[PDB]
């Protein structure tokens, strides 16, 4: 499975001042991003530049930027006081299965707001109010664009999504091991077992008893998985014990074998 | 609106005197807009570098903070938060176990 995501988010100020941002993903790859001060775009991996030819590259930022602009003129156009915020998520995802997903979704106050539907080339109306009532009926009316979108998703957005694969496979099939320390806090003892450094973000750490694995409970937490910053990720996973043999277990593909901490 | 959830730990299991990494990671907040700023000894540390913005797919907006460091013994280190969902700006100690 792969995924290339295009972000984009927008605060509206006033009548005349909108704060816009945007992100370009490739898993969790970012491709590049948009200066929220010049709208000009970022590329911030190698291959990017050269898999497409310059004149490719100069439509894709010019509808990156129309994109934004026309968003931005939309709202202030037909909305509902300031300030507040909308977003877009759009793109598409490849299964090894060869199938295809497509997204195009419009957050508003956080919460889905619009979304396209592929094969019917229309809005879907997400929120149950007036304004995302007002925004379907605006973008039903919008065929022709409608039915360029429904290109742009099913076959340009993978098209360019199969190539990105092959010229960003390095990235993509990056590997960095996890390491994994465990100590005991102050409680009942409460057991930590703190994993970092690992890429690709997938993982399984789980406790063992004796060799067995502990069932879930509320004894057990399992944390959230936390970025760092030369993109390799952080878990921490813990559990109430009372002063049995205890070892953290660490499963993750760069491993093929799992990592096995006991508790000392 | 979405207040912010914070988590501030080091790159690598910390150690006196060795070179490191701390990380400020706010995320789930909701409007984007928000201060960051990774402390030590109640000062702006030097070297701060900003993740872009981002958000996740349930919409709410993130963003790591991360700044090189040798932690030593006796000095203390933090993440200060400000966001519209705060009266005021709140201050996350790093426990240097995390
Ligand atoms: C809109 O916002 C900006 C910046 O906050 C300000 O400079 C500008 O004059 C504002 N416009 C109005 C009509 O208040
Ligand atoms: C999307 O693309 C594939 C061809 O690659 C096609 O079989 C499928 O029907 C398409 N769906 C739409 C709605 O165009
Ligand atoms: C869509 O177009 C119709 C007829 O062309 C128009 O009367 C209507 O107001 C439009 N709907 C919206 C929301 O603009
Ligand atoms: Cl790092």
């Amino acid at each position: 499975s792969h995924m290339l995501k295009l972000l984009h988010f927008a605060t509206f100020q006033n009548s005349t001042s909108v704060l816009v941002g945007g992100l370009g993903l490739l898993g969790d790859v970012k491709m590049g991003s948009l200066d929220s001060r010049t709208g000009n775009i970022r590329y911030y991996r190698p291959w990017l530049r050269p898999s497409l030819p310059k004149g490719d590259w100069d439509v894709i930022e010019s509808s990156i930027k129309s994109y934004v602009r026309d968003f931005s003129r939309l709202v202030q156009m037909y909305t509902v006081p300031y300030p507040f915020v909308f977003q877009s998520s759009i793109g598409c995802e490849l299964q090894s299965n060869g199938t295809i997903r497509t997204f195009f979704d419009i957050a508003y106050e956080g919460q889905n707001f619009l979304r396209f539907n592929l094969d019917a080339g229309t809005w879907d109306q997400m929120q149950h109010n007036q304004l995302s009532a007002k925004a379907e009926h605006l973008m039903a009316n919008a065929s022709t664009l409608n039915e360029v979108i429904q290109v742009l998703l099913n076959d340009t957005c993978v098209d360019i999504l199969r190539l990105f694969i092959q010229a960003g496979k390095a990235d993509l099939e990056r590997q960095v091991p996890p390491m994994a320390v465990v100590f005991a806090r102050t409680a009942q003892l409460l057991l930590v077992c703190r994993v970092t450094s690992f890429y690709p973000r997938p993982i399984a750490v789980t406790w063992l008893r004796d060799g067995r694995e502990v069932p879930p409970s509320p004894a057990l937490s399992t944390g959230t998985v936390l970025p760092n910053a030369d993109l390799t990720y952080q878990l921490r996973s813990t559990l109430l014990v009372s002063p049995h043999g205890y070892a953290c277990r660490v499963q993750h593909c760069s491993l093929g074998r799992s990592l096995l901490v006991p508790w000392h | 609106d979405l207040t912010p959830k914070v988590q501030v730990y080091s790159r690598f299991p910390a150690s006196a005197g060795t070179k490191n990494v701390l990380n400020c990671f706010a995320a789930g907040f909701h409007p984007p807009k928000i201060s960051i700023t990774l402390m030590k000894d109640g000062v702006p540390m030097e070297g701060a570098q900003y993740s872009d913005m981002s958000f996740n797919d349930d919409w709410t907006f993130q963003r790591l903070v991360h700044a090189d460091f040798t932690p030593s013994s006796g000095s203390t280190y933090a993440c200060k938060v400000e966001h519209e969902t705060l009266k005021e700006p709140q201050v996350y100690k790093w426990d240097p176990e995390f």
